[PDB]
């Protein structure tokens, strides 16, 4: 599971 | 043509207005403009969700 971007 | 898109892993919203889905999920496509995060609908849901936390179905 990649970790998900700057929101 | 509608498109589609298939969930890879599980998603839990960090912040309010992001989708939430499990793997295998199926979500419709509202927004793609962004390539990081794209917006669209489960059922009764709405909301953005990680690009690279999907992949096409339809």
């Amino acid at each position: 599971p990649p970790p998900v971007g700057p929101r | 043509e509608t498109k589609f898109v298939q969930a890879l892993f599980d998603f839990n919203p960090q912040e309010s207005g992001e989708l939430a889905f499990k793997r295998g999920d199926v979500i419709t496509l509202i927004n793609k403009d962004d390539p990081n995060w794209w917006e669209g609908q489960l059922n009764n849901r709405r909301g953005i969700f990680p690009s690279n936390y999907v992949c096409p179905y339809n």
